[PDB]
């Protein structure tokens, strides 16, 4: 049984370096090149690079010549993808996959059924922002939707509730983005009827914990 | 690099197609044409090698083809386990490999359903502090929509979509301004139907 | 199906109900076997590999100079001395310098001056020695087993590995279903490593004469000499130049990388793998016995769906046609019926097949295979399958 | 007294109330001038100096190669192109390899590839150019005015610097009370620089002909080129080699730094002091007047005290003797009585002086001074002083 | 005029390196070989090398060999001395020195009056040592002399006094030395009457101010 | 390495000699012979060149010579100024430079006076702490003496001679120990003659 198991999840400051590994287990890993394929997340996949794992040869891609190390260690069987000057950019899951060799033992042209198996992949986050507490503004409605928007906070996940866990139906908070200011922002939405604007109040219970902070905001409907 | 639809769906039992479309450097010079499906959370798997070929284990219902610089996967008798992402793939002639853009596969549990779009400006509270426009998206499906914000802009942020409690996709995108900036002076478009929504700081 | 594609490809047939076969297998090129009654066998040497190398010599190209001392003595006081000519990493040369009152002499006329300096490597080549026991050859061998063109693998039948060294130049393959091929080969034919060795200089490998490699003249040390090398013959990059009886100084010569890489333009060039030697040149002839080799499907029934062609049938360089088919049927396994005919009525077998028994194996519906033909000179029809459903390709060779 | 103690050591002697004398100054050699009722000179040419070089041309010997890159096509798809193709710093070359479905092509056969390395020096030389206006000659003149070896100084006027140039090739130096003595030289007597350059390797330096120069097969970038260098025939050390129709690959020559030193074995060797260049050979024609050169001590009057020698007198390669001698005396500036004599009562002279007019100058006690004598073949008697207290060193030449 | 001024004087610790200056007016700078001789404290003179002023070469004592560099700049006229990996042996005054190199720039033989001129000296110590206060004990007389040891203190000078200042006559304070453990010691001692052993009281007020301490320690007679 | 005496002295008016010793190497084969004045605080002064020439301001009271391996330096007519340090130095084969030990020069202002030695043992409050033997060499004239700490001794530290106040010399040298090291069980030469002072801890 072919299995290619990565390294853990890593979180490092831009300009740092990464070095993440790939253990190659079921196969003879002589005979094997393996790539580095990464994938940001919600986005495709982009090829990164191979090394020959038999005689040590690599193949970058022009994008990222310079920053980019791909290495061995043959009595481990592993394969190793160092990237350095790292950007915000860089956040994403990295994924090993295979490729065979020749039976020269050259790694020219891969082969047609190249990428048979694949590494279950590393979450690498790279950001320069320390741990800080959100912060929380609320929304307006003018059947009537309102909310509450928590933004630069740092790091995942935020907790909301509203009124203290009484309304629950028809809420949902959504996912985290990650602007470029290196901190996330997610808002929590809920739809109530028209007929009870000016009569039930709306607090919003954010904590987050990792952060240390613990914020309740109420939503009045005003005026525009 | 390599375009491919961003999203297509099918009700279970029929078949689809898609589309990927290079250059004469990689889909339209070489036969190391792969096609990859990834569900969520899960490495890629190698549906399809070698524009036809199919590796062991992987269901006939899935058939390659290609013309020109276009490459197609067809998928028939769709099963609600072929929802997924699927990638196409390329060798290219500078020893290279190039991905397309990925296309989210639906097969329909649900009829299509427009989303409901609502856009909220800053509140005051935000405006007494130096920097929002946010834009939220619900109840569509297929969770597979495109966001624009009196002329085009950039430079923004948007979620990809996201399960509802309801099993309805959601999302949302956030403008970031100034104060000054916002006084200077959002449309979905899903399933080939674009629905827009106004707001203005100096209308009430 | 390894040697479909090789342009330096040889056909050799074989005796029907014959028992051993001679080949002649070389670096580069790949040999497809076949005879009556016999799966078609595609053989190719792959790889030759020097173990276990002996270093023999270090010869310094490149020389850097250090700590330069001196010692000068007046007329009539003798000759000079310096203690570093008893350093072995020092190279020292003696002459003669006008002295007299001006700079600290008594007398007027010559007096004795020897010279000094630390001599250190930059740059060397290394000479390693070849046993003739040790080389290894690597041969590879495909059979025509009906495999489609992108064989993935999830021990394959189609494929085996053998290695054949001096000591033991025979070997038996075992090719499941179609039994076992026997290779007796020769080792001892080829190019003699009495006199060879091999030389590497810069991360760059070439097999030299043992004469010419004696004959350099360079600085060198013994195979044995580890750690901190102690140089011979460094006056071959090391000279002292007198400059008007008044000073002589020393002067190391250039790399001389570039001079070796003249004098072995003529020379056979290597590789290494770790601390395996690699060589990219040479044959080997083998006699291959194939009374146990036996043709696995030979047995199976014809198959009655119909195919598909899934690519363009292609002419290889010899002439040769590839074809390749997906079947929709799930009677697998199954012979592919597969011919080549100029009459669309009689179907009378023109030309003949490559790959012989040509087959489907899975019994899967949507199962691709690949064969190989070889049509007669001028206009002729691919023709797989029977009856209604059979599909035809008119195929033209010159 | 400079040329005491030189080995190359030429004596001219010039007519006695002569106007000029003519005289040839080569590098390592000294000429020692003697006329009557003239004071004995020394002079020398030291240096020759050019300066002002202009950079002609820079060759790599030695060259690395990096970011390799690769294009390729399959059959009937056309001709491969990479883009650092339009990349100057790039060599590429194209080929044709195998092809076919086991590589991802649809057809089988010679498929085009195209492979970029990017070249970049590691080691080269540089030639700069000689313009025959700019070269300077510095002539060193020290008087024979009976200073003692040893002679520390706290404007001497024994020693005298003069400085030639094509443009003006005439010079006079003033000596104090010995008056001045004028030089006109022959500059353009030499090698022609019409076709010489100065070219630098490695910090050693040459004089090389131009046309051997131009002709060298190595790449080369302009002198004007500066930064980073654009290097025209760089095939000269990069070459491609095909493998088997599967690889190319290429490699770089390594450094030609020994054959070039090979090369130039035949060539005049040069050195460099900061942005100027010295050489140590050539030659150079004086006439030099001496109508204006006088004797300083002539007019004094004779010393009346005891010398004594404060070294052995040393018999110089040439045969002739040096004496250096203290005065107890404070009569100074006196006329030093000094002869040699084979008979101590006639007291008869007999050979010559070389240093004319020897004398001590200090008025304090206890001063020394240096003269040189010429003896006659065989035996004499070396006396200094008059009278009683007179010093004698009896002294055999030959 | 010829002088050679020399840099100011240098405190560093063992294993530091020292760069000293010499600065050379009134001659004609690049027609000399400037040499460096040192000597420590009441011992001899030790050449340690020299520099051609001219072109730069170099020629170093086999005993300095390593650590020494001897380097110039012309245009400043200066000659320089860089010592590195210091230990307490090489305390000491550091000079320079010229000589005359030939009328060809080679500086071969030198001439028989080298070392003609003579910088001034830099000193330069090197003790691993912090500011730290002397400790201070008695002496005993058994014509007849008495004293009081001060030892280990950092950084020199010490003053002392007997008495308050009242005992004058017949006191000598001796120059104080430096041990291998790098700290300075010395001892001050007075002569007085055999009556008055058991009449007059000896009071030695030693205060070390660089250290910040004032130690007063009598001396007594007492007893073998 | 050059070994010439440690001190010399004379009355004024006396000649006095300097011998500097050294080897074929240096002294014995070479002119580069040369001696240096050097007073106290003051850069070295070249005296002697080459070994009889003098360098323009030096008084011929000052002379040279040299018989094999060893040089001599002569000074006639003794002044108090010619008080001072004196250090022979030579080229040598090897193409570096040797100095002599230094002679001091006295001219005897005041008779010769032999010192006066008091040797002191460690006092209790000392040895209350872990860790000295200290030796005082007063009233000495010239300022040049040698001291040796049953038997010979070695690592220890002198001091250099130094002017008291009533113009004699005085020096102090100390022997540091600890406890036990004292309890396992000095002498100034001067002038030729040595005189010797004892200690015991066992003694009272």
């Amino acid at each position: 049984e072919v299995q290619l198991v990565e390294s853990g999840a890593e979180v490092k400051k831009p300009g740092a370096s990464v070095k993440v590994s790939c253990k190659a287990s079921g196969y003879t890993f002589t005979s094997y090149a393996m790539h580095w394929v990464r994938q940001a997340p919600g986005q495709r996949l982009e090829w990164m690079g191979w090394i020959n794992a038999g005689n040590g040869n690599t193949k970058y891609s022009q994008k990222f010549q310079d920053r980019v190390t791909i290495t061995r260690d043959t009595s481990a069987s592993t394969a190793y993808m160092e990237l350095s000057s790292l950007r915000s950019e860089d956040t994403a899951i990295y994924y090993c996959a295979r490729d065979k060799v020749d039976d020269y033992g050259d790694y020219w042209f891969p082969t047609l059924w190249y990428f048979d198996y694949w590494g279950q992949g590393t979450l690498v986050t790279v950001s320069s922002a320390s741990t800080k507490g959100p912060s929380v503004f609320p929304l307006a409605p003018s059947t009537a939707a309102l909310g509450c928007l928590v933004k630069d906070y740092f790091p995942e996940p935020v907790t909301v509730s509203w009124n203290s866990g009484a309304l629950t139906s028809g809420v949902h908070t959504f996912p985290a983005v990650l602007q470029s200011s290196g901190l996330y922002s997610l808002s929590s939405v809920v739809t109530v009827p028209s007929s009870s604007l000016g009569t039930q109040t709306y607090i919003c219970n954010v904590n987050h914990k990792p952060s240390n902070t613990k914020v309740d905001k109420r939503v009045e409907p005003k005026s525009c | 690099a390599l375009t491919q639809p961003a999203s297509v769906s099918g009700s279970p039992g029929q078949s689809i197609t898609i589309s990927c479309t290079g250059t004469s450097s990689d889909v339209g010079g070489f036969n190391y044409v792969s096609w990859f499906q990834q569900h969520p959370g899960k490495a890629p798997k190698l549906m399809l090698y070698d524009v036809t070929s199919r590796p062991s284990g992987v269901s006939s219902r899935f058939s390659g083809s290609k013309s020109g610089n276009t490459a197609s996967l067809t998928i028939s008798g769709l099963q609600a386990e072929d929802e997924a992402d699927y990638y196409c793939s390329s060798h290219t002639s500078r020893g290279t490999w190039v991905f397309g853009g990925g296309t989210k596969l639906t097969v329909l549990g649900q009829p299509k359903a427009a989303p409901s779009v609502t856009l909220f400006p800053p509140s005051s509270e935000e405006l007494q502090a130096n920097k929002t426009l946010v834009c939220l998206i619900s109840d569509f499906y297929p969770g597979a929509v495109t966001v624009a914000w009196s002329s085009p802009v950039k430079a923004v942020e948007t979620t990809t979509p996201s399960k509802q409690s309801n099993n309805k996709y959601a999302a949302s995108s956030y403008l970031s301004l100034t104060p000054e900036q916002w006084k200077s002076h959002c449309q979905v478009t899903h399933e080939g139907s674009t629905v827009e929504k106004t707001v203005a700081p100096t209308e009430c | 199906i390894r040697c479909i594609g090789v342009s330096n490809r040889d056909f050799v047939e074989g005796m029907s109900g014959g028992t051993w076969v001679d080949v002649v297998l070389e670096h580069g090129g790949c040999v497809t076997v076949m005879a009556q009654d016999k799966p078609t066998v595609d053989i190719e040497l792959v790889t030759t590999t020097v173990s276990n190398m002996a270093e023999v010599r270090s010869y310094c190209y490149e020389a850097s100079i250090s700590d330069m001392a001196s010692d000068s003595r007046c007329p009539t006081q003798g000759e000079a001395y310096l203690d570093k000519q008893s350093d072995t990493q020092y190279v020292c040369k003696r002459t003669l310098v006008d002295r007299g009152w001006g700079n600290g002499c008594g007398l007027f006329g010559k007096g004795s001056l020897v010279t000094c300096a630390k001599f250190a490597c930059s740059k060397k080549m290394t000479g390693k020695s070849i046993q003739p026991e040790n080389l290894e050859y690597r041969i590879m061998l495909s059979v025509h087993g009906s495999q489609h063109s992108g064989m993935i693998v999830n021990t394959d039948e189609n494929r085996a590995k053998v290695e054949i060294t001096p000591n033991s130049p025979r070997a038996e393959a075992t090719l499941g279903g179609f039994g076992s091929l026997g290779l007796d080969c020769e080792p001892r034919t080829g190019l003699d490593f009495s006199d060879l060795y091999y030389l590497t200089m810069n991360n760059k490998h070439w097999l030299v004469h043992k004469e010419w490699f004696h004959d350099i003249p360079l600085p060198w040390h013994a195979g044995a000499d580890t750690g901190t090398p102690h140089w011979n013959n460094k006056e071959a990059l090391v000279e002292f130049k007198d400059a008007h009886a008044k000073r002589q100084t020393v002067v190391v010569l250039g790399s001389q990388e570039g001079a070796v890489h003249t004098a072995l333009a003529g020379a056979l060039e290597a590789e290494m793998d770790g601390a395996k030697g690699r060589l990219s040149s040479g044959h080997l002839k083998c006699r291959l016995k194939m009374d146990k080799l036996r043709l696995k499907g030979v047995s199976y029934s014809l198959c009655t769906a119909a195919f598909t062609f899934t690519k363009i049938p292609a002419e290889t360089l010899h002439g040769t046609v590839t074809v390749e088919v997906q079947y929709a049927g799930t009677d697998g396994p199954c012979k592919v019926p597969a011919q080549m005919a100029v009459d669309m009525q009689t179907l009378t077998p023109v030309g003949r097949l490559i790959t012989a028994n040509p087959v489907i194996t899975e019994s899967t519906e949507n199962s691709k295979m690949m064969l190989e033909l070889d049509p007669p000179f001028g206009d002729s029809y691919i023709v797989i399958g029977v009856g209604e459903k059979k599909i035809t390709h008119h195929w033209h060779r010159s």
